[PDB]
């Protein structure tokens, strides 16, 4: 657990705390999801590259493939939210009551 | 608790060792009740679709009874197999660890003292 | 010292994260994620994976280019917020850097820090392997095994990307 | 029915219910011992299979 | 919370009432901060000072209830020379219930809180003596 | 939506779940959830109205966050054990994140706020998938990692779910919100017996699915989504109100109905492990569930609410809804207690 | 796996990447191949309850190879002591440790 | 087989059976304006199916043996009593109008099913899109309450949106005095009580609210009483319409498949006509509704699903 793992794990925590504290824009939160995937990619790549786990070297790539699917999926929902209210504000997403 | 049992028959509905056990009798009371549940399904099917409950579609009612009994027979074979395996492991373990299951020293009520509590 | 290049890049990696995690205008948030992607490529590239580092940078450069277009269409206002225009944005930005400073300050002073896990401050170079590989790149040989070993991975990812195109058209159809 | 049939029918009932009671108590003890020590078929949580290992010579000698 | 509870249960009953009051007040105060966090998060205060006021209102109600329980349940076990007696906790629990009534300005809540908090405190003490497990470790 | 595209997207939802159940590698488990979320969302957006857009967006945001935490657990578990096998995790921090990620996916309290809203915002058919099929994959993972799950964490989530689910269901008149809070409460029973006997988790899941699928099928038949809309059923399909009565009584855990079996077996396993205070609290708190099921029987079957004149026009047409497996499901959801020892097949 | 379709069908879908001591391209070994192999062979067929106590030695060495926590602590002490001696002029480094 | 996803996937797609003559035509106008005669002739010349104007007993004509049922099985709504006493306290005015909308809504679904299932056009008389003229007339004359109009819009708002408007709207304009004079000639004792103010409210709704609304979505053809007699002229105008506007140009196989699934499930078409809104006009007590429902199920051939009634000669119940 070298000093690099500290910053990488702190990056994930920052992006997680960033995702759980919305300001207004749904797009601002989507960036935090893509930020979290970046931290997991780096953390997984470091561990795999350092341990010479040869076959695991493809896992980070497969992690980016499904990060794009989620990112594209999140953008597609952002289009429909914008088309209904003219903004991507999350406070408009309150028609459904708990 | 028996998920990892030593029996190397994983993801098999009925392991071949289950063929040493008696099959359920076709007159098994559990199998008759399963068949009865099929008959109730037939009648409820007629009622929700507004048909003569007892008479409508006797062909469909028979398939309800047969389908339930057919599936019920195999669920009973697997049910009895799993309980047979449970006792097999329990007795083997007790035999393999005699110190944990000693034969208690027998006593008679003429020798064992039990406190008496009057009801008055 | 250049012996701490990986650590120095990981500090910028966090600073970029505090850039978009404080959530200013997504225009500036997108810039922050590009900086993190760039340094993240540098960090991975120094552990022996050049394809992985260059690939993640390549994917996130195209990812934020689509996000940029979507920000000018659906996530824009009259006065896009910077890291100084808003107390909530500024408050979260200063807080992130201060925690980064304290973690960096303590790890380089004590050579250790205990937060959930126990981290070591001797330097990232102490865990590298002392043996050389052969005439190939181990990272390249592992990635090239996706087609000979990862038959099941290719199918699920291939099907996922196919359905991904079907799904986005369905979601955005509107009728 | 006569007393004899009921009297000897009760013993058949008590015999079955007594045997099941002993088995119920034994199973609880057997379950307790297997879970605490993990030396029986039950509570046997899997470990990595040894047939996945590769024993052939590697690229480097020290492995 | 494991640390504070172990501190509370290590002090023998009816002794060092100043310390036991510290332990219970900590437990109650922490409970009032957990309630304030969710209340502030789910019911957004109209202003920062309105939310700090709410946090201080709930945290003081929970701290007072915790302080009165440990104090009243410790002197009672001291005067009576009966440490292992659930009746001491029953007295302590009801006193905490009354404090809840005073803070809520409701006689009805004071009576109900005294009855149910009194029983709960007594049941907690019995479980400590008997060995009752709420989250029991799997054994079979 | 093109019928062929609907079928393909439906099979992709199942494939994601099936990948999670057959995967022995953590990466494939994560791929299963990602595939499952990718295919579920278009079925939520099918009717394309603002409420469905909000429901899909809230669902996506919650599930996406959970999948990030699950991947963090896998990577942390990789750093401390150097292997990807789907078994007990080797780090306490990995277990907490994976347990919480699986709690967010299931909608357990205090990660429950989306379940009432997502269910309300999507059609009944989509809601049935949300509350029955989406629970199979997360429950599959918990079944395999339970040895390492912190006992306090899992039992705390179970207790909160039983409380919040019961209380939330009292203040509801929308059927989709009633079924949503009922689902949260039932998740508590599944995960409460998990540390003690994972088999009984499967039993309660199977019985919960059958009963839940029966209620949605009967709500789907009459296109009823509110208490008052369901109150007209007696004047159109009298038989359907009796079936709703029997099923609702079963969901409340009243013997001799089927739904009493999972409670009965869960209490047995917990009392064998000397857990007495928790089963008693769980059973008593479950009376909150039985209360707002009884309230539905009152306005549906046991009384006759006011009708409207146009109802007379509906008497001249039959039910054209498919109502697939409804006659079989209603019987299995009411008369299965005599077959209780058949729970051994799940072992 | 919850359903073990792989084992029955005889198809290897994902077992080939579960451990780092499995067959690798070009027989490239992982840095902790020996340690993982020992822990896997020690704890084969005995369940995790027993392996958690009977194969504790192999698993602790395996974790030492993976994260090198004890080695880095040992290096830290030697490095820290050397600075203290040098800071107070009590130790002269040799040439091969300087150039 | 019964139409569904399987039939659609096997080739039963609406466009493959719809031609340039697959048009939905509606004939509109005031009371006694020749709509029935004009509509019936346009159906014969163009080879289109004709739907007589939906009345209180339309639904009875499509189910069972097709004969009208007693009036208790229709809410006791009477067009006769509306004319005699349009302000009765038993709520017969709006109860009639709400029932008629459900009948037009049902007929329109029947019309769409025929058009989409065989490709043949249909001719309607006062479809759901024009039924609001009578409502606006009843309210302006004090025949129904404000809350009743609120109920009508709520029911209409959740039903009208699911269907497509007719391709061509034929309107037969007639000034009110001509109608009043024509009504008296017809010599129907009840209809003759219609005041002129009521007929003028219908006129304002038709021109001012309806035709402008339908002009932007349909081919609106207007004809006077004198030029409406020769149906040949009207048919000629229809034959040479461009059809350059309206939602029908945006429909394809997927959209029409979803539409056909709705219009064939009649209970789904009528789902929202009985929303739980408790107006005295439409609310029926439990005791009354229970008694009437029991009587309905004991009519010949209506206790069981059609095809399973022995009393009407059905056979093979045990194999059906
Ligand atoms: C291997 C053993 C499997 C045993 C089951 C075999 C029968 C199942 C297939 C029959 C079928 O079409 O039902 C599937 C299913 C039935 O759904 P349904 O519409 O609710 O059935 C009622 C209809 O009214 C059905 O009425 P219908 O007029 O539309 O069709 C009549 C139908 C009549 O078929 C039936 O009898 C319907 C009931 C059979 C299915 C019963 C469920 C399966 C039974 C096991 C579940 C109970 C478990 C045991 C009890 C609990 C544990 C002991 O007969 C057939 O179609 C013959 C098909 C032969 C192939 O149809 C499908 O859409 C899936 C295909
Ligand atoms: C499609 C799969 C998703 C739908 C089923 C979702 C139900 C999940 C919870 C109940 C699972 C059924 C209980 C296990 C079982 O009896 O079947 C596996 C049984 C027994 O498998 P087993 O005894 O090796 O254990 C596997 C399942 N667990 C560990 C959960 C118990 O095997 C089969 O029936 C498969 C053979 C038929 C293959 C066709
Ligand atoms: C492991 C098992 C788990 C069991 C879980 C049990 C869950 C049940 C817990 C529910 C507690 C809820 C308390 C709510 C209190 C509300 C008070 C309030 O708001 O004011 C109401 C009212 C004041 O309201 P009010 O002033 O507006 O007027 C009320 C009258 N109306 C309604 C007309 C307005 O005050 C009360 O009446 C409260 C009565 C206090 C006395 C309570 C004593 C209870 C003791 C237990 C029962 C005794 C029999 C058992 C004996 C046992 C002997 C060992
Ligand atoms: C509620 C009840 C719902 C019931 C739903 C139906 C599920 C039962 C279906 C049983 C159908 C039996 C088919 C006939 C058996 C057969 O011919 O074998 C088919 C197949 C192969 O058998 P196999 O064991 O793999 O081969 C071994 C060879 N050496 O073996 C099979 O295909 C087995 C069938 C698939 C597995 C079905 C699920 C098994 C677990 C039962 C779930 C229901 C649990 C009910 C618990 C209720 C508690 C009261
Ligand atoms: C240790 C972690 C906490 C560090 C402190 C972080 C708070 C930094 C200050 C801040 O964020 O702003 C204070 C905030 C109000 O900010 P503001 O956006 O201006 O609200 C009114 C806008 N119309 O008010 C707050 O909510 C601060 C809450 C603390
Ligand atoms: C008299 C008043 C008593 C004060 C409260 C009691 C304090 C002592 C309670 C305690 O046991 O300490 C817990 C914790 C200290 O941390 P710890 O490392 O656990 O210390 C050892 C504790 N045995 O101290 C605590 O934090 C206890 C209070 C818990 C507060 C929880 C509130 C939610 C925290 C998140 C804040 C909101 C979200 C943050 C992001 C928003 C922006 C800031
Ligand atoms: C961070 C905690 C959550 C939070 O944002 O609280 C904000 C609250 C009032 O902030 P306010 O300006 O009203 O925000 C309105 C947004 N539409 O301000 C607060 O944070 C009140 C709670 C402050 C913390 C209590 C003291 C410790
Ligand atoms: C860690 C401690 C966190 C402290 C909370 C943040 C400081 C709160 C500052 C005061 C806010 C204003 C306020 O209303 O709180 C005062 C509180 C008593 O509340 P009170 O004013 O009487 O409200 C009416 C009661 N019905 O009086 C108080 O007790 C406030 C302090 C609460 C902590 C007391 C712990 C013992
Ligand atoms: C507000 C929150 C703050 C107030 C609550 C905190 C104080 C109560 C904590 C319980 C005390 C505890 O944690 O210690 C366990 C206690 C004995 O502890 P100890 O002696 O150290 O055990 C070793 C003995 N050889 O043993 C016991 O506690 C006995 C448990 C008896 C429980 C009786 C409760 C009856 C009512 C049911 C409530 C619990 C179920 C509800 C769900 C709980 C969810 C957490
Ligand atoms: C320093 C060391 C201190 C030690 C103290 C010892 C403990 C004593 C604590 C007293 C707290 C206090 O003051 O109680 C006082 C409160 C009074 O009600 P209130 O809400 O204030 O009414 C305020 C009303 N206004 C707003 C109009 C002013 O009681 C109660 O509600 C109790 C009233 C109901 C009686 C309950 C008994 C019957 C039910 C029980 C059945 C088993
Ligand atoms: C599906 C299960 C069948 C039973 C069922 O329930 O299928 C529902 C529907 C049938 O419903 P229906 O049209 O009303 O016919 C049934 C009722 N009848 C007879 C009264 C009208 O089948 C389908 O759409 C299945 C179409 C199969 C084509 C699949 C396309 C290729 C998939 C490629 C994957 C990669
Ligand atoms: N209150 C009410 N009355 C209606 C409605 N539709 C028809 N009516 C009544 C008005 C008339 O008195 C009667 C017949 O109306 P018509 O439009 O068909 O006029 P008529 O058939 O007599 O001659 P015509 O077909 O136009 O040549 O039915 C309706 O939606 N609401
Ligand atoms: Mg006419």
């Amino acid at each position: 657990m070298s000093m690099v793992y500290m910053n990488i794990m702190m990056a994930f925590t920052v992006s997680l705390v960033g995702l759980l504290m919305y300001r207004s824009h749904l797009m601002s939160s989507l960036l935090c999801l893509e930020g979290m995937m970046l931290s997991l990619f780096v953390m997984a790549a470091l561990t795999i590259l350092n341990s010479h786990f040869t076959l695991a070297s493809m896992m980070p790539i497969i992690l980016l493939v499904f990060a794009a699917c989620e990112a594209a999926l999140g953008l597609s929902l952002l289009v429909m939210v914008s088309n209904t209210y003219g903004t991507d504000y999350v406070q408009n997403l309150n028609l459904l009551q708990c | 608790m028996m998920t990892g049992r030593q029996g190397r028959a994983t993801f098999q509905f009925l392991p071949d060792e289950a063929r040493s056990l008696p099959p359920p009798k076709l007159t098994d009371p559990r199998l008759a009740f399963v068949g009865f549940l099929g008959y109730c399904s037939g009648l409820i099917d007629n009622a929700i679709r507004r048909r003569p409950v007892l008479l409508a579609g006797l062909h469909r009612q028979l398939l309800y009874i047969t389908s339930f009994v057919f599936v019920g027979y195999y669920l009973l074979k697997r049910q009895d197999y799993m309980y047979a395996v449970r006792d097999h492991d329990m007795f083997s373990y007790i035999k393999s660890h005699p110190e944990d299951f000693p034969e208690k020293d027998k006593k008679t009520y003429g020798e064992v003292f039990e406190e008496f509590h009057p009801v008055r | 010292m250049m012996l701490y290049i990986v650590f120095i890049l990981s500090v910028i990696f966090v600073m970029g994260f505090v850039g978009f995690s404080s959530k200013p205008s997504p225009i500036y948030g997108g810039l922050g994620l590009i900086v993190s992607g760039g340094v993240g490529c540098g960090i991975v590239l120094n552990f022996g994976g050049s394809f992985l580092g260059l690939m993640v940078f390549l994917i996130y450069l195209g990812g934020m280019m689509v996000v940029f277009g979507y920000t000018t269409a659906m996530a824009t206002e009259q006065y896009p917020e910077i890291w100084l225009s808003n107390k909530a944005v500024l408050g979260a930005f200063v807080t992130g850097l201060l925690m980064e400073f304290f973690m960096v300050y303590y790890v380089l002073k004590d050579k250790e820090v205990e937060v959930v896990f126990e981290f070591n401050g001797l330097g990232d170079w102490v865990i590298y392997d002392t043996g050389d590989s052969g005439f190939f790149s181990e990272e390249a040989m592992g990635i090239a095994a996706l087609y000979s070993y990862g038959t099941w991975l290719v199918i699920v990812t291939g099907w996922s990307l196919l359905i991904g195109v079907v799904v986005i058209m369905e979601i955005t159809r509107g009728n | 029915d006569g007393p004899e049939k009921n009297y000897e029918r009760t013993m058949a009932i008590l015999q079955i219910e007594a045997e099941k009671a002993e088995l119920r108590l034994k199973e609880l003890e057997v379950r307790r011992l297997m879970r605490a020590r993990g030396d029986g078929p039950w509570f046997h949580y899997p470990t990595i299979d040894k047939e996945l290992i590769d024993h052939s010579p590697k690229a480097t000698p020290d492995n | 919370a494991k640390t504070v509870l172990r501190q509370y249960w290590d002090i023998p009953e009816g002794t060092e009432c100043h310390r036991k009051t510290y332990a219970t007040t900590s437990i109650g105060g922490a409970a009032g901060l957990v309630v304030s966090a969710y209340s502030v998060a789910l019911k957004t205060p109209t202003s920062f000072l309105e939310g700090v006021a709410r946090t201080g209102r709930y945290t003081f109600t929970a701290a007072a209830i915790g302080a009165i329980f440990g104090l009243t349940s410790c002197i009672s076990a001291q005067v009576r020379e009966k440490p292992d007696d659930p009746l001491n906790y029953l007295i302590g629990g009801c006193a905490g219930g009354l404090i809840l009534g005073a803070r809520t300005r409701s006689y009805g809540i004071g009576a109900a809180a005294c009855a149910y908090m009194g029983l709960t405190a007594a049941l907690v003490k019995m479980g400590q003596l008997e060995g009752w497990q709420v989250f029991a470790e799997p054994k079979v | 939506m093109n019928p062929i595209i609907f079928i393909i997207i439906l099979l992709t939802i199942m494939l994601g779940t099936i990948i999670v159940m057959i995967s022995s590698h953590w990466l494939l488990v994560w791929i299963g959830f990602e595939m499952n979320m990718l295919a579920i969302i278009p079925i939520m957006m099918k009717n394309h109205n603002p409420r469905a857009t909000e429901a899909s967006t809230k669902y996506f945001l919650t599930q996406s966050t959970a999948s990030m935490l699950l991947m963090m657990a896998v990577i942390i578990n990789l750093m401390f054990s150097g292997q990807w096998t789907v078994m007990k995790l080797f780090n306490p921090m990995a277990s907490m994140l994976m347990t919480m990620a699986l709690a967010m996916k299931l909608g357990m309290a205090p990660f429950h706020f989306w379940v009432p809203e997502v269910t309300q915002g999507i059609p009944l058919s989509s809601g049935l998938i949300l509350l029955t099929w989406q629970k199979l994959a997360p429950m599959s993972v918990l079944y395999q990692i339970f040895p390492s799950i912190n006992l306090n964490l899992i039992l705390t989530l179970s207790v909160l779910s039983i409380l919040i689910g019961g209380w939330g269901g009292l203040n509801q008149t929308q059927l989709r919100k009633i079924m949503a809070y009922s689902s949260i409460a039932h998740m508590g029973w599944m995960t409460a017996v998990l540390p003690y006997n994972p088999t009984m988790t499967l039993l309660n899941l199977i019985i919960y699915i059958i009963m839940t699928s029966t209620m949605f099928t009967m709500f789907m038949a009459n296109s009823t989504t509110t208490t008052l809309s369901l109150s007209h059923t007696w004047n159109k399909t009298p038989i359907m109100t009796v079936l709703i009565l029997a099923t609702l009584l079963s969901m409340g855990g009243l013997p001799p109905l089927s739904g009493f079996m999972p409670k009965w077996m869960i209490i047995q396993e917990m009392t064998k492990n000397n857990s007495i205070i928790l089963p008693t609290f769980m059973a008593i708190t479950a009376l909150l569930n039985l209360y707002f099921y009884m309230r539905l029987t009152y306005s549906t079957t046991l009384t006759m609410f006011p009708s409207t004149n146009n109802m007379k026009m509906k008497w001249q047409f039959p039910l054209m809804k498919k109502m697939t497996f409804l006659p079989t499901m209603v019987v299995l959801s009411t008369m299965m207690l005599p077959l209780t020892p058949m729970l051994s097949v799940l072992e | 796996p919850f359903f073990d379709v792989q084992k029955r069908l005889g198809v290897d879908l994902d077992r080939w990447m579960t451990i780092q001591s499995a067959e690798q391209p070009h027989k490239i070994p992982s840095r902790c191949h020996a340690f993982e192999k020992e822990w896997i062979e020690c704890a084969h067929g005995i369940g995790s309850i027993r392996a958690e106590k009977e194969c504790k030695i192999e698993f602790e060495d395996f974790r030492e190879c993976l994260l090198r926590q004890k080695t880095m602590k040992r290096l830290h002490a030697i490095r820290r002591q050397r600075e203290k001696l040098i800071k107070e002029g009590k130790y002269t480094p040799p040439p091969h440790h300087s150039g | 087989l019964q139409y569904g996803p399987l039939a659609y996937i096997l080739g039963e797609k609406a466009t493959k059976k719809m031609t340039e003559k697959s048009k939905l035509i509606t004939v509109d106008g005031n009371i006694c304006s020749g709509k029935s005669k004009l509509a019936k002739e346009i159906a014969e010349k163009l080879g289109l199916k004709h739907f007589p104007e939906a009345g209180i007993h339309y639904v009875d004509s499509t189910t069972g043996d097709g004969k009208p049922l007693p009036v208790q099985f229709s809410g006791n709504c009477s067009l006769e009593k509306f004319y005699d006493d349009p302000k009765s306290n038993d709520g017969n005015s709006y109860r009639l109008q709400a029932w008629l909308y459900a009948s037009r809504l049902l007929q329109y679904a029947d019309a769409l099913e025929h058009l989409l299932s065989t490709g043949q056009g249909v001719v309607l008389e006062r479809s759901i899109y024009s039924d609001f003229v009578f409502l606006e007339a009843m309210y302006r004359q004090g025949f129904i309450r404000k809350q009743c109009v609120d109920h009508y819009n709520q029911v209409k708002k959740v039903t009208i949106c699911e269907y497509l408007p007719p391709h061509v709207v034929v309107y037969v304009d007639v000034p009110v005095p001509e109608v009043q004079s024509r009504i008296q000639k017809k010599g129907n004792p009840h209809e003759m009580k219609i005041t002129s103010a009521y007929l003028q409210d219908i006129e304002n709704a038709y021109k001012g609210t309806f035709l402008p609304e339908m002009s932007e979505k349909c081919e609106v053809l207007q004809y006077s009483a004198w030029e409406a007699q020769d149906a040949e002229k009207v048919v000629e105008d229809i034959e040479y319409l461009k059809y350059d506007k309206g939602p029908w140009l945006d429909q394809n196989d997927r959209k029409l498949h979803k539409l056909r699934m709705l219009v064939q499930d009649k209970l789904e078409v009528l789902n929202y006509t009985s929303i739980p809104v408790f107006l005295p006009e439409v609310t029926v007590g439990a005791h009354q509704s229970d008694q009437v429902f029991q009587e309905f199920t004991e009519l010949p051939g209506r206790k069981y699903r059609a095809g399973y009634n022995e009393d009407v000669g059905d056979k093979w119940i045990w194999l059906k």
